């Protein structure tokens, strides 16, 4: 998402990190989604609709 | 119920034992007896043919009472291919948006 | 935190899935049961609990305590 | 006369029970000896049920029918009882989880 960066990645240069795998950054990405999702972290999230 | 499968497999579900056999009275090489969910999916592999089983009904019969994570339909699949030493998939078959199909040769009623 | 739901735990799938699968939806029922009605649940072992219990009890709760009129 | 075989030349003759080795049934070589009546009856529970397992309530019921048993004196049987036919490699009778115990039979001379 580029928080305290320059520039916006791909799933291309975020696998260039340490593994060059696309489906693996997909779906640690996706898991990190729903985790934040849950409602015991995200309150102060919400506020800010 | 006597099922036979491609390579001269032989399942019997009233002892519950699978081997390679020419002749289906007399039992040459044992494999053995697979476990009970490896049963339940043998069963529904069977019972739905010709046609394959929906996903739906074989999660609702794997494990009906909690629903499951997912993965554990394909690792289920994974060992009642590799206890049938279906290395080539030839005995269990998927079909995309389809299910899953088991290839019988015959069977002995 | 009597008010939330058992997800909130933030438990292991493994976890998860046994209390989901036995209709313990609310801390509520998860307190008032005891460490050998848990432990008699099927596919819920020893190791899992003592996770249950670290986790419920960083939130300042136990098990076994009764509420009266629950719910 | 009922004889049984099993794997490594194994015998067992029911009628006068002996378990011993022998190349040929009617030639004993090594006689193990005589299995006790609980014994004779453990090996009858693996062996009418061949070749399908033996559910563990059965066999309970049927070893001790008016007795209060509990799971691990059948199981310390199973092992105290492959002390005497010293099947070390578990293979003379199979242990199959939540399905039973199961005894190798390779032929039944009648």
């Amino acid at each position: 998402f580029g928080i305290d960066m320059n520039t916006d990645h791909t799933l291309e240069e975020v696998g260039k990190q340490f593994d060059v795998t696309r489906e693996r950054i997909r779906q640690i990405e996706a898991k990190a989604l729903r985790k934040l999702r849950h409602p015991s972290r995200s309150e102060v999230l919400r506020s800010f609709l | 119920v006597i099922y036979q499968f491609p390579d001269n497999l032989w399942w019997n579900e009233a002892s519950n034992q699978v081997y390679y056999a020419q002749d289906p009275m007399k039992p040459e090489r044992l494999i053995g007896t697979p476990s009970i969910m490896q049963a339940k999916l043998l069963k529904i592999l069977c019972e739905y043919h010709p046609s394959p089983c929906p996903n739906d009904q074989i999660i609702k019969a794997l494990w009906p009472h909690g629903f499951i994570s997912s993965e554990s339909l394909t690792q289920a699949i994974k060992r009642t291919r590799d206890f049938l030493n279906d290395e080539h998939k030839t005995l269990i078959e998927n079909v995309k948006l389809q299910g899953y199909r088991i290839n019988i040769i015959q069977v002995i009623v | 935190i009597l008010l939330r739901p058992v997800d909130d735990l933030e438990l292991t799938v493994r976890s998860a899935n046994c209390l989901k699968a036995e209709a313990i939806h609310y801390i509520g029922d998860l307190v008032q049961r005891t460490e050998v009605e848990l432990l008699k649940t099927p596919n819920l072992g020893k190791k899992s609990l003592t996770e249950i219990k670290d986790v419920l009890a960083s939130r300042g709760l136990s098990l076994g305590m009764r509420l009266e009129n629950w719910p």
